[PDB]
């Protein structure tokens, strides 16, 4: 038979890859970092509280100027906040109220959203009239849209529940590239700082690294036991972190091609909803189902602090580009800005 | 396109009354605050009145308080100025101006065409433009200076100074807002800088359409004073 | 034969009043503190029902916070806090009593309006109107209780045994009519309408037929109020009318009626200890919301 | 047909994957430590900033 | 008092936005939201047509006796249901459609599991979900006319080995309804409203209206502490 031959060849290739990875694992990161001082105890306080949403908040995203942000709720509203003064700049009503993601253009001129309607809608913020209007509606996915990120004013990459990712052209509305290879729903994606590669995580408990220009998969990372809900990229672009339903976070290195550290505790038995890094990459922030956020020493895998103050799930969090504040959204319909105290 | 059209001018005997109308088209009228500004014959600009978005705030100049009333009608997209007991110093051309206020916006960015009105026979910030006329030739570079009696720099990083240019036989046009930013549709030759009280506007090159009068205005506090502009000659 | 009557009256005023007042104080302050803390911490949205119930609890606490001086004075047998403290204790009592009485009837009206207009589409179901009505209730009760100042002027006795019986009788009858009977009738009318609606609804469908329980609670809300409030007013008015010169009994009957007024006094205050359990703690949602905060 | 094509695609992807070069874990760990150390002083969350320079003071 | 003029104007704009948001929320809070479910083809489209008279999620709006309904149909979502069912946590009710004529048909996948036993599994999964612990279910049993004919040709013992056996419509309908209603475990905080769907288009919206009115009244009584 030929099916058995191909299955055996695939198994042999998997064994060869496992042996090649095991060859280069000489010492663990804990042993290497057992000679650096602990970060200490991290304490943060709530500076602002943004109210005005009437239902669960599902996503948020910072602007590149570290002052404006956009948030999406299932009451059918996108809201743009000025965080310094708490003022609302724009409120945008959506045609479909089942939104699950939102994005902010790095130029500051456009916003994007999508959800259970399988469509990514683009909104223009700078018009001769005083209103915000829809610019384009990208359609072509056969499952719910779970994430979207801008590359420039004319390019955007999305992940769908039909086990696929896509790179679009906003001016024409056509899919420029398609990324297939996952066997489960793709739940998140993250762009590298140079925007030449991106990493995705799916419900088959695996993550993948994709080349944007050539449109193929270079590397596949496994090790989790359940679905991966969140993914983030290390500041220097050579590592990334994943959060999953098995109540652990994990760190992967691109050049070593394997997992470096696991962040878990015996008192945590809930899934991770969101994950992010600090400006230097020393701290890792993760949001959980048990209503609070945990701060981890990335290099030593120790707990360092807790952000508490929400009455329901922490569904989204983000860190500014200058690293001055954190933002957390929640199912209790509030957003909070957090800062450290000298 | 954005349009503001004015009506209601003409000849009026002293002590009479008149109503001026301003009809808007091409933009979300209800979300903009609106201003009435006027220009006396062979003189400079002078702010008259302001009505906010939703008509929750109203401001008048001290020289017209008690005789002028500003109102808006949003369903029909109209702005009205009703004026009574008209003295001989009210003969002028009136302009309808739109302005919107949020973080990052550009107020005073569109002006109407204006309508003419002919009448038969205190702690305000002073804005000073020393030079009143300049001859110049194409291809060169020009600097225009403006000075203030108060520091326009607020304690939030913003300096509230605006630049306008009026070509002959035309309405004023915005060039620079908040002392550094460039308006939409304006060439990149124009630039602005300053400090506290002294401000300058520079034209890196020059063309044949930059002739006219240049005005500096302050938006730090009402009553929103102007300064007598500088005329550029060929 | 009224020697034994006088001895029994002295024993009652010495022990029964102090004991009942102490029990009522402790239980009521505990319950009302629990309810106030729960509302102030584990509550996000506020509607008319929440406002009325919160004000009722606040009035109950304010009323209960004036017992210890009375208990101590009755135990010792004299007043050791000053006359101004006499006019400052015996005034707050009655004002808070009648404020709570009015808040109960407004609770009944709101319960009728919730089934008359679901989705809360009536003007009376708005928070601002509820706050305005609460302020009006407080101010009106204070105004109606102001004419009690010159009568309790002092060594200071109870209200019903001080002053000329003529003005006492006039004000007592006026206050019994304008502060007890009208709210009772309004409450009875609106709860009757609610009962009719709930009977028809269960008669027009099979379902689980569970709407007998709210019908039971509707009748209990009416029974408790009347049972605890009526005898106090009857005995107070008859006691004041007893002192009248025209009704010169000139026998032991003067003492006995007085005793019959003492016993009814503390039980009438029972409504401020029953209320937190009946209107808040018996509800499943309030208990679950408190349990969730206990878990956190 | 369909299963054969799927298996062939999987085998080709697996063959393409096992062609990169992997550096030692110690080098990657040292690189992460070096990056974290070099940028430590520019992290307001790790090292809090004085209240005169915090934009979110209130 | 330390705000510049433009700051005050921005604050005024923000206040107007807040007012509009509150008005929109008040308007939207006075509507009934229903989630429509069923296993495969079970007359669900027929019910949609009855109440009324690719894109991911389908919404239908209608009015009956001065009340507004919003019915959500999610049959086009072929992805994992576990990842988006919690979006519908606060609906008023769930309408579950079941075809009575499927008691002897077999899904053409394994040729071993009949369609009715798949509908029972779906109903068990939805009724005992953690997001729907206090949500009422309106159960529609469609195709009674076809069931009446199919009863004679095929006995009900094909699907239920433990049936006592009456082989009549009156007893078979009751048996099937009992089997479906027996799957509700926490039958204290949840109710089931069962209806045998008829051809007429006016006796179905009335039943939905009655059930929704009952649900709203009980919610209000529970809120007031009387239930
Ligand atoms: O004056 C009264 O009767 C009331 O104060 C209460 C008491 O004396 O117990």
């Amino acid at each position: 038979s030929e099916l058995d031959q191909l299955r055996q060849e695939a198994e042999q290739l998997k064994n060869q890859i496992r042996d090649a990875r095991k060859a280069c694992a000489d010492a663990t990161l804990s042993q290497i970092t057992n000679n650096i001082d602990p970060v200490g105890r991290i304490q943060m306080r709530t500076r602002r509280t943004l109210r005005g949403h009437l239902a669960k908040i599902y996503a948020m995203h910072w602007g590149t100027d570290s002052r404006l942000l956009v948030s999406a709720s299932q009451d059918g509203k996108l809201i743009i906040w000025d965080s310094y003064t708490t003022n609302k700049v724009h409120a945008i009503p959506l045609r479909s109220s089942w939104v699950m993601t939102c994005a902010y253009a790095p130029s500051g001129n456009y916003v994007a959203c999508g959800g259970l309607d399988n469509i990514c809608s683009i909104y223009n913020l700078k018009t001769r009239e005083g209103n915000v209007r829809v610019s384009r509606e990208l359609a072509g996915h056969t499952g719910y849209l779970s994430c979207c990120r801008f590359l420039d004013d004319n390019q955007i990459v999305t992940s769908s529940g039909d086990t696929t990712c896509a790179l679009w052209d906003i001016e024409t509305g056509q899919q420029t590239t398609t990324f297939t290879g996952h066997t489960g729903d793709v739940m998140s994606l993250s762009l590298a700082p140079d925007t030449r590669l991106f990493v995705s995580g799916a419900c088959d408990a695996s993550a993948k690294l994709w080349d944007v220009r050539e449109g193929m998969c270079r590397q596949t990372f496994t090790g989790h036991e359940s679905d991966i809900n969140a993914i983030c990229f290390f500041p220097n672009g050579n590592a990334f972190a994943t959060g999953s339903d098995d109540a652990t976070c994990r760190l992967f290195d691109l050049r070593a091609d394997q997992e470096l550290m696991t962040y878990s505790h015996d008192n945590i038995i809930c899934g991770i909803t969101s994950v992010s890094f600090s400006k230097s990459g020393r701290l890792l922030l993760a949001g959980y189902d048990d209503f609070n956020c945990n701060v981890w020493d990335a290099l030593k895998a120790d707990r360092a602090g807790v952000l508490a103050g929400h009455d329901n799930r922490v569904s989204c969090l983000g860190v500014t580009d200058d690293g001055m504040a954190v933002a957390t959204g929640s199912w209790d319909s509030f957003l909070k800005i957090w800062n450290g105290s000298s | 396109d954005v349009q503001l059209v004015e009506s209601g001018g003409g000849l009026v005997q002293p002590g009479g009354s008149r109503k001026l109308s301003c009809s808007a088209s091409g933009f979300a009228f209800s979300s903009f605050g609106m201003h009435w500004v006027r220009q006396a014959p062979e003189k400079g600009l002078e702010w008259v009145a302001y009505i906010s978005s939703g008509s929750g705030t109203i401001y008048y100049a001290d020289t017209v308080k008690g005789r002028f009333t500003i109102s808006r009608d949003d369903p029909k997209n109209t702005l009205f100025l009703q004026m009574t007991s008209l003295r001989s110093e009210d003969t002028a051309m009136y302009y309808c101006v739109r302005s919107i206020y949020y973080y990052g916006s550009s107020p005073f960015d569109f002006w109407g065409q204006g309508t003419t009105l002919t009448v038969s026979s205190g702690s305000d910030i002073v804005m000073t433009q020393a030079t009143s006329s300049v001859p110049v030739t194409p291809g060169e570079s020009v600097s225009i200076s403006c000075r203030s009696s108060k520091s326009l720099l607020h304690s939030n990083g913003n300096t509230y100074l605006y630049w306008f240019l009026q070509r002959p036989g035309q309405s004023p046009q915005l060039l620079i807002y908040r002392m550094s930013n460039l308006a939409s549709g304006v060439p990149d030759r124009f630039s602005g800088s300053g400090s506290g009280t002294a401000f300058t506007l520079t034209i890196s090159r020059l063309e044949a359409e930059d002739v006219g009068v240049y005005y500096c205005m302050q938006h730090l506090e009402y009553p929103l004073t102007f300064g007598a502009g500088t005329k550029l000659e060929l | 034969t009224c020697k034994n009557w006088l001895a029994a009256e002295a024993a009652l005023e010495k022990y029964y009043l102090s004991i009942f007042y102490g029990i009522e104080f402790v239980v009521g302050v505990l319950g009302n503190t629990i309810v106030v803390f729960g509302y102030l911490f584990c509550l996000k949205n506020w509607n008319s029902s929440n406002i009325y119930l919160f004000n009722l609890s606040i009035s109950d606490l304010a009323f209960l916070c004036t017992l210890p001086m009375l208990i101590r004075s009755y135990a010792n047998g004299n007043w050791i806090y000053g006359d101004v403290l006499c006019i400052s204790n015996r005034y707050v009592l009655h004002a808070n009593l009648y404020t709570s009485i009015l808040f109960l009837t407004f609770i009944s009206i709101d319960r009728y309006l919730i089934i008359k207009y679901p989705f809360r589409e009536h003007l009376l179901q708005k928070k601002e109107f509820a706050i305005l009505i609460s302020l009006a209730i407080w101010v009106l009760v204070t105004l109606e209780l102001l004419p009690i100042l010159p009568l309790i002027n002092p060594t200071c006795n109870d209200y019903a045994s001080s002053g000329d019986p003529n003005y006492n009788l006039i004000y007592s009858m006026c206050l019994t009519l304008l502060g007890f009977l009208i709210p009772l009738f309004v409450m009875c009318f609106f709860y009757y309408k609610i009962a009719l609606f709930l009977k028809q609804r269960n008669r027009q469908l099979a379902t689980a037929l569970p709407l007998e329980k709210p019908l039971n609670l509707v009748i209990m809300a009416v029974v408790i109020f009347s049972v605890l409030f009526t005898p106090y007013h009857v005995m107070r008015n008859v006691r004041i009318a007893s002192r009248l010169g025209s009704w010169k009994q000139y026998q032991c009957t003067q003492v006995v009626i007085n005793s019959f007024y003492i016993v009814t006094r503390p039980l009438a205050f029972l409504n401020s200890v029953i209320n937190p359990v009946f209107y808040f703690l018996l509800g499943d949602h309030f208990r679950e919301m408190l349990m969730n905060k206990l878990r956190h | 047909t369909a299963s054969i094509a799927q298996a062939r695609k999987l085998v080709e992807q697996l063959k393409m994957e096992a062609n990169i070069d992997r550096i030692k874990v110690s080098k990657a760990a040292a690189d992460l430590m070096a990056y974290c150390e070099a940028h430590a002083k520019e992290d307001p969350l790790l090292t809090p900033v004085p209240a005169s320079e915090n934009p979110f003071r209130e | 008092c330390t705000l510049s003029a433009e700051d005050k104007a921005a604050v005024e704009r923000s206040k107007m936005i807040d007012r509009n948001l509150r008005e929109d929320g008040e308007k939207a809070a006075r509507e009934v939201k229903l989630l429509l479910l069923g296993a495969g083809e079970s007359g669900k489209s027929t019910i949609v047509k009855q109440m009324k008279i690719t894109t991911g999620i389908v919404e239908t709006h209608f009015t009956f006796k001065d009340l507004h309904f919003k019915m959500f149909d999610v049959g086009g979502q072929r992805s994992e249901r576990k990842k988006w069912i919690h979006c519908f946590e606060g609906v008023t009710a769930i309408i579950f459609c079941v075809a009575l004529s499927d008691y002897d048909l077999v899904l053409a996948e394994d040729e071993e599991m009949n369609r009715m036993h798949e509908s029972m599994k779906l109903f068990d999964s939805i009724c005992n979900n953690k997001w729907f612990t206090d949500t009422s279910i309106i159960l529609f049993l469609n195709k009674k006319d076809l069931f009446e004919e199919k009863i004679k040709k095929s006995p009900l013992t094909i699907c239920y080995p433990e049936y006592a056996g009456s082989n009549t419509y009156e007893e078979a309908a009751a048996y099937i309804q009992c089997q479906f209603e027996d799957l509700n475990k926490r039958k204290d905080t949840k109710e089931i409203y069962t209806h045998f769907t008829c051809a007429t288009d006016t006796k179905n919206v009335q039943f939905v209206f009655d059930a929704v009115t009952d649900v709203i009244i009980k919610n209000n009584l529970k809120d007031c502490g009387l239930f």
